[PDB]
């Protein structure tokens, strides 16, 4: 299903944003 | 009603999900997009 | 119904799912996208912690 922001998180986290 | 009537309402719950799913990619995009600048902007400064 | 693709019911269906394949290409390519930019990223990276 909408599994893919896991892969948005992921990605914003590579890039050093932050939960 | 109908079994049409149903698809109907089912591909327009579909359509609303997918919505909200592109909102959420192009608000990642524009976010890591801002960083690749930022990033870039870096590299010259060391350089 | 007998008008077949242009009964009202079935230009609504056909015209959700038109649209909901719209969206679904435009998801591809937003994932397309973002994997191409976060390869660059990455090699940006290591060009930035080689200088820096």
């Amino acid at each position: 299903w909408k599994q893919g922001r896991q892969l948005l998180r992921q990605y914003l986290q590579e890039v050093g944003y932050t939960d | 009603l109908s079994q049409e009537n149903t698809q109907i309402r089912d591909l327009q719950q579909e359509n609303r999900e997918l919505w909200i799913s592109l909102e959420e990619h192009q608000d990642a995009l524009e976010l890591i997009m801002s960083k690749y600048r930022k990033q870039m902007l870096q590299l010259m400064v060391a350089k």
